């Protein structure tokens, strides 16, 4: 396909910029989590810690792909590192969305339904949630580790790291496997987690509005601010993760929908911009989830009853 | 008698309140009566409003996202104390005019009325590590001074008093509950019929619940274990009406009900806090601030008038289940709460985690008919928590009075107590032959329980103790006092000693219900105390004995709930520890 | 030249075993340090932490070289990873020896001369020593990074990672730069640090022998155990770092010594064995330094003056 | 007159020592005399060995590594108590015989002799955060019971009482130091000649040192700054005979000494602990256990017969340095330590971080010939730390007796004090005509300083307290106490008040040497006090004035070291806080 001349030079620079911003911000947030270490606040601090780890490891393997795009798509490193970098990228994609969804669910449980939040053992349930979250992310990204290799064709001899679905009866299933794995990923990493997060946040918005129904003139301003943070969180998630999954599903649909190949060219050369848009949320998250929660900011920065006489 | 007082950071605003705990009935509650001082020179144009902040906190701590305080308002009634607008004209309570007689006109009154249907003060258990604030309903009388109500509250010009609302057991009895559910297994020749029941419907905290379970296991399939569970239906109607639960009393017998058999058994389950000290979300009765209190008391909603009472509605029910080898369960409702206590309960850990008395001279000489006031200079303020004991020499002590107040039941009127400052006194009019006996003044407010220095006049259903036979001047002794007619969880079995030919001394104490133990520094860790629900027994294991440990040892029994002095003492045991 | 057939199969086995043992032990010791870290306000725990990091990173890059030896000496990874793995290996070698020497010097200053130990700011001096230790290690290993590269198809396409000393210095300095870099590396990473460590421990041994002269029975045995542990430390350092540097300097002297050229090939085959012998230090380092110190083991699991009356 | 007592946990092994400290004069020291109670039954056949544990701890903490405790014995001698050694035959000191006169013969005695040359008790300043045990030389009389020396020691059967050793300044004066170091420059014709000297050789802690730097500058090279440094040569001669140093005081005067100049101006430098609290390694006079103790006292050797004294000798120097703009420095040795105190110093923070007094007489008639037993009760123990004072009509308070027994110089002999329990008394046998005044009793043990209630019988050098005038009914007012004739670091200054016609009441206090301040509860944080050395003046800022602040304020001085009540009283100003 006719890859854009502009893309080859644009993608590496923004990739480096995202690497720097995301890695330094996630370093700062994990530094906060380590330095505080009071075992005092943020009963669900482990969710933000897991999200920070996922985000940092999501941007850490980025420079290899920055070179890949700067190397005119010629992977220099080994087959093992193509496998590991892709597996880390996908595990971290899934764990980032999962941690965002689980944190939204924790906030929902601890706001709209605070009775159960106070009742139940929060810390152990959160720890088990993180454990199963990471195990499920690893098991969901396992296929992109077992089905990824290097070296395709062409007298250029340019080593290309790609998902070679041809390992499993390629002639019997090539588009079948492409569409199946793509749909499974985009429907068990985005559609389900995203709808869970959106419903949690919708109920949260309703109940915060109800709680600040009257309060006071200051109170309704705080309601405005809280609704603002909710909208900005959900909409930054939306803006970041819609281009990627949208073009990905459009491409998977073009297989059985005789997409206009000419416009399929456009889809192909717009996808990398969608992946950096996905990375935008990874870069920006530490400046919202930690910044707007001033626990991180602080970490970085009457008388008495009496008796007398009942003289008859 | 006395009256409850609270101050303010200024100290000018002093709030006088009567009985802190209020009784709510199925129709109407006791009106709130109180008074508050006022300073017109400081009160240039403000106004002292007092209000009944009856509110339900349903969020641990607060401001989880910096501005979210999860504390709904279930009721608030505001009234200006001064000048009382001529709109209510509600005649003052005798208590209020009494406070005027004590303070004066600057002590302006206020009377509050609560709606018939509102939750009873209950607080959910924070848990082993929750700290913060307890999720639950709570009442607070708050008085603050301001020219207008909308003005911001003031740190100095404000007073908060945590009032409590409680429901006591109705004077009448109730029908014994029943529960019958018939379940058919694969075999249905005679479908299994559940015939469980309960002795009585109204119980007090501690009285053993005798779950009577009877069934005919006609069907071939057998059951391994019978699960009996006095469970707390906490109906938390806060936004999303729910019925969160947690079992308080748990019992797993081994009664394998073999088939073609009729099983019948009575199991004694006493719901007490200690055994469930960690089950988060347990509803306990009203806390003033942080003290340990009994489990939540059953609330009596208006029959057939379920207004969907917001807050926590606590009911208790015995779940009886038969576990098939390869689960037939039913429920029984009961109402659990205190009786109507004549003495308004003191909402502290009555013997809260030193003091010494000085009783009048032991040579008080008086003949028949000669009235005498036997005085006693106390060390500190026991707050009318003193009992006088007619310690008759050679025989067990006898309780004369509780709390320096009306006499213990059956004690004739000849006795009478006078409490003044940090010193008390008991008077006697006519000295009948029985009055030729030794007297003692006793304080029960601070561990150790501290008695008087004794006074002997000059005229001129059981407690069994096992152990004795002076021995082991440095060994170890196990003295077991058992009370045939006192529920172990319904009382604290005290352990006192009188030194050989000397005064009485408190040594050890057990609080079954709360499941906590108290010892004396005079024996400190040397003496161990314990009691078992086996046969109403309390073992006391003294260790590393001494000649100084020579004494005469008595057990006793004190009402576990609202500990009111000592009302039963054991036969005693002269143990002059020797070889 | 003939690489031993046995070596090809054997070397990756010891390499992987060292990877497992050293990585697990260093993870455990770092876990212990983090369990407490700041709260105990320790003084020289920074040196133990730096040494644990050094050993961990020493073994972390090792599996790449394990596959290098299993791949009949084919480096499949990139030039960047050859550079980075070699640089990490050398930085960690130097930082491990440096941290051992600094720990020895700290113990000497805190035993033989305790007055100064109490006097000075142990925290500040230790932190500055750690910072300069790491900076100096990085600067010592910079030349290997700037001179490590990959290539040499050698008519077999067997891509190899090696020092290309011809990269900077002209052909005129062909053996000269090999000699200079090897001699400098040894004389500033082992000879000097080892001399400091040995003299410090000799003074420590003399002073403990004098100090424990008093008492009887138990005290003499405790002194014997202390001398035994000092001997164990210095001798487990010698047995491990002697073969590597010794064969290195012997092959170095072969430039101007014209060896029998069969003992030379023997040296060539044994050098990897000396490398794993050197790794034995990092492998066993936790089970000695953390084991002996009771703090790690713990982490794993009266009257009063009165006055009276002088009756005259 | 009291005597020091210590005992074992058993309570029978009771060590009695005459006085905790001793003077190691050049020839010898005072022998350590003491006694110990004994029980041959409890001491079946084990004997009480008493030893002088003169040790030197030279490693921080307790056990840096297992089996490595960094302590060396500099001296130990042992005596067997019961029966006394038949060979000792050493006549008892008076104090031991008096102890027998009050205790039993079971109080076996013991006498210890120290060698002429041994280190003086000194401890190195641990630091802001060092914890462990401060390393230094320390003596501790230890008495432990065993059948043999090698036998295992018992934690309970052991008494460990820290004894301090000190060297007080020699009675006579000595030769003042000098310094003459000559350095040449470009114009080497007249090389710089240094003539810096010092006022005196003997100083007490606090007495400002007037460093007299006289230098003749004619070489063109001028020096920018002048550095005067009172530095602490800590001659640690243990193992490595080092000379670790720390600068106690560092005056930095910007005297840009230029060619053709002769600056002889004396500059004052007063060493004190406050502005050196963090300089780890600063030697300080021996602590009992942890009490804040002043700097190390200059130890005196025997004309240089340095037997490599295996301890922390300390000697103080004054270094004067001139730093060339494009560094000529010299030393001046001097000896710093306390005078000989008649009362044995109380080795504690005398006003250690409530105690109220009561006086009976108030107004009791007595003409000439009547001894007035002016008695007093104290809330708790004051330990002979009360000073008697009288107020002649309209005049300032005057100190009659100090130490509760001692006699302030000049004061006549008619006064006499008597301790008894927690109560004291004063008497005047022959009422000298000037006996018409009211008397108090100023306890000085625990802050706040609480005095007597005044007792007016019936007859039938300067202090400048400036800033009077009844103004400011709620503002902040500054009062200046200029106590010319008393170094601020040499005396703690006190602020008290007397209510109209009432007794005296303490308000505030500042101890400059330790650089720390004390305030009264009655004024808590409302009042501020701070002393500046420049004018040797204490400014008291009473903030947020009140009508309660209406009283007469008085200033007082107290010997900074071994605080002995109040020895000087100011004019006093009647302040009526008002408009
Ligand atoms: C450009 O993308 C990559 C570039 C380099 C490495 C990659 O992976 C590790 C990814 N990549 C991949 N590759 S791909 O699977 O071969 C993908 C190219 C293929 O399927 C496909 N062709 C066309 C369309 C329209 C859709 N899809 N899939 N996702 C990611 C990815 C990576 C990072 C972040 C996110 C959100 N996504
Ligand atoms: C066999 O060794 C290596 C194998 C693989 C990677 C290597 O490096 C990262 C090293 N290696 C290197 N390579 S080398 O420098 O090219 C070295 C091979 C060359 O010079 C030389 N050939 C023969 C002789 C006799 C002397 N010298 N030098 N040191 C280390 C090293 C590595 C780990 C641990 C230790 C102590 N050492
Ligand atoms: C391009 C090709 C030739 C490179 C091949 C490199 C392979 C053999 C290397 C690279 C990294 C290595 C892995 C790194 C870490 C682990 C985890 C451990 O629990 C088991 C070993 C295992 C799983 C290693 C096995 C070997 C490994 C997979
Ligand atoms: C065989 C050849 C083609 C491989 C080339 C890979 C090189 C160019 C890649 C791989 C890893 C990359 C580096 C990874 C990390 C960093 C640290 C950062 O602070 C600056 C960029 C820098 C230094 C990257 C620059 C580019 C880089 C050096």
């Amino acid at each position: 396909y006719t890859d854009w001349k502009s893309s080859g030079a644009l993608i590496p620079a923004i990739y480096m910029l995202v690497f720097l911003l995301g890695t330094t911000g996630n370093g700062l947030v994990l530094w906060t989590v380590f330095r505080s270490s009071r075992e005092k606040r943020r009963s669900a601090d482990i969710f933000i810690a897991s999200l920070a780890v996922a985000d940092l490891t999501f941007v850490v393997t980025l420079p290899l792909w920055a070179t890949y795009t700067y190397r005119d798509y010629d992977w220099p490193f080994g087959t093992f590192f193509c496998k590991l970098s892709s597996y880390l990228i996908f595990v971290n994609m899934y764990a980032s969305v999962f941690c965002l969804t689980g944190l939204s669910f924790d906030r929902y449980l601890a706001i709209v339904r605070p009775v159960a939040n106070a009742r139940l053992r929060l810390r152990v349930s959160g720890a088990v949630a993180t454990a199963v979250l990471w195990v499920l992310a690893a098991l969901l990204a396992m296929p992109v580790m077992v089905l990824r290799t290097t070296g395709d064709l062409e007298n250029t001899t340019k080593v290309q790291c790609y998902m070679d679905y041809s390992m499993v009866a390629t002639v019997s299933s090539e588009w079948a496997w492409e569409v199946g794995l793509g749909v499974s990923s985009t429907t068990v990493g985005f559609v389900v987690p995203f709808t869970i997060m959106l419903t949690c946040y919708f109920f949260i918005a309703q109940t915060i509005a109800g709680h600040f129904r009257k309060e006071r003139i200051e109170g309704l301003r705080k309601r405005r601010r809280l609704l603002s943070i909710i909208v900005v969180l959900v909409v930054t998630f939306a803006l970041c993760w819609m281009p990627y999954h949208l073009v990905k599903t459009l491409y998977m649909l073009g297989s059985l929908l005789h997409w206009p190949c000419d416009f399929d060219l456009f889809l192909m050369n717009i996808f990398p911009y969608c992946t950096c848009i996905s990375y935008v949320n990874s870069c920006l998250n530490p400046f919202l989830y930690a910044f707007f929660d001033p626990r991180f900011r602080q970490a970085c920065t009457s008388c008495t009853t009496a008796s007398s006489s009942l003289a008859k | 008698t006395r009256v409850f007082k609270k101050a303010s950071p200024n100290g000018k605003l002093t709030v006088y309140l009567g009985k802190r705990d209020f009784v709510d009935h199925i129709d109407l509650v006791e009106p709130v009566d109180g008074v508050v001082l006022v300073d017109p020179e400081y009160l240039k144009e403000r106004r002292v409003y007092v209000t009944l902040t009856a509110a339900f906190r349903y969020g641990r701590e607060d401001l989880d996202v910096l501005g979210l305080t999860f504390r709904k308002d279930l009721f608030v009634a505001n009234v200006q104390s001064f000048p009382p607008a001529p709109e209510d004209k509600k005649p003052l309570t005798r208590l209020q005019e009494r406070l005027i007689k004590k303070l004066g006109e600057h002590a302006y009154p206020f009377t509050f009325e609560i709606p018939p249907n509102l939750p009873s003060s209950v607080t959910l258990q924070p848990g082993p590590e929750d700290t913060g604030k307890a999720i639950g309903v709570d009442y607070e009388v708050k008085a603050f001074v301001a020219e207008n109500l909308e003005e911001k509250i003031h740190k100095r010009n404000s007073v908060r008093l945590v009032i409590e609302k409680v429901q006591y057991a109705p004077e009448r009895p109730g029908p014994q509950p029943t529960a019958e559910t018939t379940r058919q297994f694969l075999m249905s020749d005679k479908p299994l019929h559940l015939e469980a029941s309960l002795d009585k419907e109204i119980y007090y905290h501690g009285e053993p619940i005798s779950v009577n379970v009877h069934v005919t296991n006609n069907t071939n399939k057998t059951v391994k274990k019978i699960k009996i569970s006095v469970r707390q239906y906490a109906d938390i109607v806060l936004f999303n009406t729910a019925q969160y639960k947690v079992p308080v009393a748990m019992e797993e017998a081994d009664d394998t009900v073999a088939p073609s058999s009729t099983f019948s058994k009575v199991y004694t389950l006493t719901p007490f806090l200690a055994n469930n000290r960690e089950k988060r979300g347990l509803a306990l009765d009203g806390k003033l601030k942080h003290e340990d209190t009994n489990l939540a008391s059953s609330t009596l909603l208006r029959e057939g008038a379920n207004r969907e009472i917001l807050g926590i509605i606590v009911s208790y029910k015995v779940k009886v289940k038969l576990v098939v080898s390869r689960d037939v369960a039913v429920e029984l409702p009961f109402t659990l709460m205190h009786p109507k206590p004549k003495e308004e309960p003191p909402h502290r850990e009555v013997p809260e985690h030193d003091i010494q008395m000085t009783q009048s001279p032991s040579s008080l000489s008086a003949s028949v008919g000669d009235r005498v006031t036997i005085t006693c200079r106390a060390s500190q303020s026991v707050s009318s928590a003193v009992a006088w004991y007619q310690q008759k020499p050679g025989k067990a002590p006898k309780l004369l009075i509780y709390s320096a107040s009306s006499l213990y039941s059956g004690v004739p009127s000849r006795f009478s107590g006078s409490r003044s400052g940090t010193d008390f006194t008991l008077t006697i009019s006519s000295l009948q032959p029985e009055d030729f006996a030794t007297y003692y003044c006793q304080q029960y407010k601070y561990v150790p329980v501290t008695f008087g220095q004794g006074t002997k006049v000059e005229i001129k259903v059981q407690l069994v103790e096992s152990g004795g036979g002076l021995v082991q001047p440095g060994g170890s002794l196990r003295l077991s006092c058992a009370a045939s007619g006192f529920n172990v969880y319904s009382s604290s079995i005290h352990w006192v000693r009188q030194a050989p030919g000397k005064g009485l001394e408190w040594v050890a104490s057990i609080s079954s219900y709360y499941g906590y133990t108290y010892y004396a520094d005079s024996v400190k860790g040397r003496f161990t105390i314990s009691a078992d629900t086996s046969k109403n027994t309390a073992y006391l294991q003294m260790n590393s004995l001494r000649a100084e440990d020579t004494a005469v040892y008595y057990c006793a029994r004190s009402r576990q709930f609202w500990y009111s002095g000592l009302d039963y003492w054991g036969q005693g045991t002269l143990v002059t520890v020797s070889s």
